[PDB]
Order: structure tokens, then sequence, then C-alpha cells
RNA sequence: AGCCAGGAUGUUGGCUUAGAAGCAGCCAUCAUUUAAAGAAAGCGUAAUAGCUCACUGGUCGAGUCGGCCUGCGCGGAAGA
């Protein structure tokens, strides 16, 4: 297992193929093709869903591409076709934008637990949810 | 170099030496921290 | 553990005074109920290091006098104009 | 620049600054910038110094100026000789006695306003320090 | 409302200065733009005024240590420029009613 | 650092997991990452939960203090860098051969897996844990 | 006090979709895995990355750190 060389977790919506104005020139930074996300970007993408935003490794080496495993895509954005509102905070205690219910929360948080790290489900259940928390979203428990 | 009447500590790494009784303000990271008198 | 020793006065005025606040000690009073009013000198660091937390100024205290021990309260306090000192204290008697 | 809003008379006394001052305890805020020297601070040093403290605290906290100048001070037009009547009032002044209190300030840490009051007092004069609110 | 010109502007220079280039961005009005490697050579697809576009050769030329190079053509109008909207007289004259357009004005 | 009551409080806390513990290994990352921290304690989750204690304090008034009053061969363990690691479910379980294997498992080093105690032995790779 | 260690996945988080990605400004200032880790004091980025400190291990082995009060001193202190 290598350390840090050249992996960065940042691109859009998984449905959005090569990509220029959202990542563009940050995936092709590096000696990477461009078409590298595109062709590659979309043979697991097809598998779940598309028009969500999913981290992935992208360990490049001197082989021209690179290896990767495709991770788990950020609570923030899941809570939106999950949430009713697709907005946030900006006024977290200042007015409750939205709310949950542990019951919903806890039952979408071990579907990540594949990406998570916890001894237990109710750990990642908390963490989850407090990261709702912060969107100014207070769950109904 | 500066001279100031009053020479605090500017980064982190200031030192403060009092050298032929003038006191000084060395510092081993930013040269232009390095300032006299006070 | 509010206890503090203190001495009775003799000479009070201006004069004795402030030979003896310039002498890490100064003066203050015991004074409530039907008993005539006790002039008190005590030392001044402990007080000083007393007012330190709020019970000093709500909760009995207990100076002890002649070996007599006297439950009061800090109605009355003078600071000193701008030091960090104390300068008389109103021991109202509980 | 702090000035009375019209007054009896337009000029008076010099007068001496001796005496302990009043303004003791601090009587508002949970802080305090207790002037320890014995001098007359201008409206300009104080509006000055307010300044550079109302933005130290930025748009937070709370602060009051226990002082006001309501002193009248004349000064004699360059090239003039000795006479001619009392000069004209160029600003107003507060005469400060030690110990006492000028500015206060609260809603904020008593660090941040340990860093506020050190640069209001170094764009005063007189010597200062820093003082808080002992309740009773 | 002033408009003014803001053609495009690539350039190649070598990758172990490319990171310095970019410190060019911040000191020039051109936006940043999609770029890519190639070999040892880098190249980035800027997008800045031609009124500030002048300097960015001087900018490249001492960068790139000569190393550097770049191509640009004018386009895109609009762009909004400031401040005060300063503009260059000015016209006209040599033609008939000219002396009723300034009568018009008072 | 908080004084004797939560040294002493941490300590004793340790010592009430070795009267409903048993087999223990050592293991000393001069040199580790958080990343082997998602290997042996992702472990811990991997058996039931938090309770398993690293408990990476060797000082010999600390860890070998708890000493005295619960496994006094375990003292010689107390130099260097050291964690002590206690079990609970299933008696003379796996954890101890996940020492040795992780090390070999990209992980630098691992305190020569010289084990602790339940033959009061020494360091030996054993298999011969019941399963 | 010095010494190789460590100082995490989503956080490309909602935000004015050009970015603010611990660190322009917002408010929140999660909770876990835990010997420890602020959703961060500073540095460095177009923004990342990156480099540090907080903190905590161990090596180490005895006093040490920060205010208050004052005494006496140094600097600030250049003329014919």
């Amino acid at each position: 297992a290598k350390k840090v060389q050249a992996y960065v977790k940042l691109q859009v919506a998984a449905g959005m193929a090569n990509p220029s104005p959202p990542v563009g020139p940050a995936l092709g930074q590096q000696g990477v093709n461009i078409m590298e996300f595109c062709k590659a970007f979309n043979a697991k993408t097809d598998s779940i869903e598309k028009g969500l935003p999913i981290p992935v490794v992208i360990t490049v080496y001197a082989d021209r591409s690179f290896t990767f495993v495709t991770k788990t895509p950020p609570a923030a954005v899941l809570l939106k076709k999950a949430a009713g509102i697709k907005s946030g905070s900006g006024k977290p205690n200042k007015d409750k934008v939205g709310k949950i219910s542990r019951a919903q929360l806890q039952e979408i948080a071990q579907t990540k637990a594949a990406d998570m790290t916890g001894a237990d489900i109710e750990a990642m259940t908390r963490s989850i949810e407090g990261t709702a928390r912060s969107m100014g979203l207070v769950v109904e428990d | 170099m500066k001279v100031r009447a009053s020479v605090k500590k500017l980064c982190r790494n200031c030192k403060i030496v009092k050298r032929d009784g003038v006191i000084r303000v060395i510092c081993s990271a930013e040269p232009k921290h390095k300032q006299r008198q006070g | 553990m509010f206890t503090i020793n203190a001495e009775v006065r003799k000479e009070q005025g201006k004069g004795a005074s402030r030979r003896l606040r310039a002498a890490n000690k100064f003066p203050a009073i015991i004074y409530g109920g039907k008993e005539a009013p006790l002039a008190i000198e005590l030392d001044h660091d402990k007080v000083m290091n007393m007012q330190a937390k709020a019970e000093f100024y709500s909760e009995v205290l207990t100076i002890v006098v002649d070996g007599k021990e006297i439950k009061v309260k800090a109605q009355d306090v003078q600071r000193h104009p701008y030091k960090p000192k104390l300068q008389h204290i109103d021991f109202v008697r509980a | 620049m702090l000035q009375p809003k019209r007054t009896k008379f337009r000029k008076m006394h010099k007068g001496r600054n001796r005496g302990l001052a009043q303004g003791t305890d601090v009587s508002f805020g949970s802080f305090g910038l207790k002037a320890v020297g014995r001098g007359r601070l201008t409206a300009r040093q104080i509006e000055a110094a307010r300044r550079a403290m109302t933005r130290a605290v930025k748009r937070q906290g709370k602060i009051w100026i226990r002082v006001f100048p309501d002193k009248p001070i004349t000064e004699k037009p360059l090239a003039v000789r000795m006479g001619k009547g009392k000069g004209n009032v160029e600003y107003w002044v507060a005469l400060i006695q030690p110990g006492k209190v000028l500015y206060e300030m609260d809603g904020v840490p008593e660090e941040l306003a340990r860093e506020a009051f050190k640069l209001a007092a170094a764009k005063l004069p007189i010597k200062t320090t820093f003082v808080t609110k002992t309740v009773m | 409302e002033l408009l003014e010109p803001y053609l495009s502007f690539k350039i190649y220079a070598p990758q172990e200065y490319l990171s310095r280039a970019y410190n060019d961005a911040p000191k020039y009005c051109a936006n940043i733009v999609d770029t890519q490697l190639k070999n040892n050579e880098v190249i980035l697809s800027g997008e800045i005024p031609a009124r500030c576009i002048q300097e960015y050769r001087s900018d490249l030329t001492f960068f790139t240590n000569g190393r550097s190079v770049c191509l640009t053509e004018l386009k895109g109008y609009h762009v909004t420029t400031g401040e005060p909207v300063c503009q260059p007289r000015r016209p006209n004259s040599r033609i008939d009613k000219v002396r009723y357009m300034f009568n018009k004005i008072t | 650092m908080a004084l004797n009551l939560q040294d002493k409080q941490a300590i004793v806390a340790e010592v009430s997991e070795v009267a409903k513990g048993a087999l223990s290994a050592v293991v000393a990352d001069s040199r580790g990452v958080t990343v082997d921290k998602m290997t042996e304690l992702r472990k811990a989750g991997r058996e039931a939960g938090v309770y398993m204690r690293v408990v990476r304090n060797t000082l010999l008034r600390r860890a070998v203090e708890g000493t005295p009053f619960e496994c006094l061969k375990d003292a010689f363990v107390g130099p260097t860098l050291i964690a002590y690691s206690m079990e609970h479910p299933g008696a003379a379980a796996r954890l101890f051969k996940e020492f040795a294997k992780a090390n070999a498992k990209f992980e630098v080093k691992a305190a020569a897996f010289e084990g602790e105690l339940i033959p009061a032995s020494q360091i030996d790779r054993l298999a011969t844990l019941p399963t």
C-alpha cells in the first residue's frame, strides 16, 4: 500500500461525463488523459445511478492510467432526494430548514458502511446524522 | 535590518538575545524579522 | 476555608492607618447587632487572595480574634484607587 | 470628537488636576480600561482610541465611554503677544485622575478585550491597566 | 455600458514552470481555463482581455526563461470592465446636423 | 495531563479488563499509521465492539503500575514502547495471531511479537488456539 | 526542554453552482475509529495538494512553566 502520490477525491455528479467547467484541468492536471474520465468513469457508474457526486481514488502512476476503487457519495448531497429540500444550511440554528428522522437516516447510514469505518452501526448512525445536524437539519428522533 | 525601539517577537521562531548588552531578536526562519535595539 | 487571623487595633486615624497599610496589613472593622463596633486590623495578602472567590462576598466568614470567633459578612469593602490591593473592609456581623 | 451640546460658558479656568478619581469601580461592562496615569484626555484621543477598539472587537461586543470632555481649552494664535484677552477654544478635554475607569466592554472574551484595551491604551497618553467587574 | 475584447490565449510552457505560470494567472485579468499535458511540455487554454494581453507575452517570456511559447485570437465582444468607464474620444465631425445635436444637449 | 484521578482511573479501568480478560499480545508501532488503526481496530469491530483496548501506555509507573494486582509476569514487558492487548469474547481467540500476520502485512514492526500470558510463555507463533 | 512516531473516509458538504475543498466571509463548529486529533492557531494553494502546532504515545528522567507585586539596573538617548 503506497502512500500519497497523486490520488485526489474530486468530481461532480457521476452522470456528468468528461467535465471541464466542474473538474477538467483538475483531473487532467497530471499526465492522465482527459478522456480517462468518461470512457472509464461510467464503467462503474452505470451499475447504480447517475447525477450523484461520488468520489473516487485517482492514484496516478507513470503507467499512463491508474488504479482505483470508487467509494461512497457524501451524506450532504444524499440529503436532497432523501430529504425533500435540495438546499441546506446558511441558517443553521437561525431557522429549521428541514428535518428527517432517525428511523430513515439510520436506515440509510448502514448502506454507506462499506466505506464507513466503525465498530458498530449505531456509531456511524449518530455520526452521519450529526452531519445532517450541521446542515441546519434537526433529526425527528 | 530593523533597529526599532520596541522589538517584540514577530514570527514563532523569533528568539530574544542580549549580545553586548544590546537586545536583539534573531530569527532562524525569516531574515526580515532580524532586528536590533529595544 | 474562610478563616482569617486578625489582631486588635490600638492607634486609629490617618496616621497609624497608613503606617499599617504600608506594612502588608490593612485595617477593617466588625460591627452589627447590639454589640459595640470592634476595630480589627488583619493581614493583607490572605484577604487579597480571598476576594478571588464570590463566596467571600456572601457566605459567612469566621474571623478569629483573641481566640473568640466572629461569624461575619463582607457588607462593604474599599479597593485601592487603582493598584490591585484592598484598603478597608466592613464586616457586618452575621 | 465628543463635545458638549451648548454650555453655560464658552471659556473656563485652567484649574488643577489634583485628587483621586471617582470612577473607580467598573459599573457597566464586565471589563475595563482603568486610567492609572494622571492626565487630560482630549476628544480626538477618545474618538481615536475608540476607533482602534470598536474595530478591534469587530461588530460584536459592547463598549461604554466613562468620560466626557466638557472642559474647553483655548489657544493663542501663533505670533501673538501675551495679553489681549483669553484665547480661542481650539479643543475640548477631560481631566483624568489616577484610578479613573475610561472604557468598559462586555460580550467579548476576556483575552479579546485584553487585546482590544492594549490598542486603545496605545492611543492614550496616560498610563493604563485592565480591570474586571468583581461582584460587590 | 463599456464592452471590451476578451480573446482566448492558449499557452505552452514546461511543466516544471507550470505552477509558476499559475502565479501569472493572479497577476493577470485573464480567467483560469482548461489545459492538458503534452509529454514534457505542458499546455493551458487562457482567456484574457486584449488590453492586458500585450504584457502576457513578456510574462511568459520571463517565467519560462525564454522557453515560453503562446498564441491567441480575438473573440467575445462581451466582457465589461472597470473602473469609471473611461472612453476614447471622439465622434464626430465633417457632417451636417451636428450643430443641431449640440443644440439638443441644452 | 490530568492528575492522579484520571491516570489512576484509566489504569483501574484496565485492571477491570483483566478481571474478565484472557489472552494478550504485544505491539510496538514506532512508525505506525492510522491506516493500520483501521485493521486491528476494525478487527475489534469484527469481533464485537469498542471494548478492546490497545491502551498504549507502558510507562513503568502507569500500565506496569496496574501490574502488581494482575499478571506480574507482564512486568518484564514494560520496557520500550508496548501496547497490551486484552480479550473478552472467545477464550484464547485469534487476536494474537493477527499481530504476527498483520506485521508481515505492511506494518514495519510489532514489538517482535513476544506475546503475553495464558501458558505464562514467551515469543511463540501459535495457531494452537480453539478453532 | 529536546528525540524517530502518530495527528483519519465521505468534508468536491450545503453556500451567490466561477471556487472557496480545516483555513476570504458565512452560520454549524458533526460524531465516530481511539494512545490521541480543533470538522482546526499559522504557513502554503485559482481552489487542492502540501508543511506545522494543538493534542497523545514512547525514548527520557528531575523540578519546571505563566501571571501578580514590588527593588535596583539596560535600551529608547544625536551638535556644533
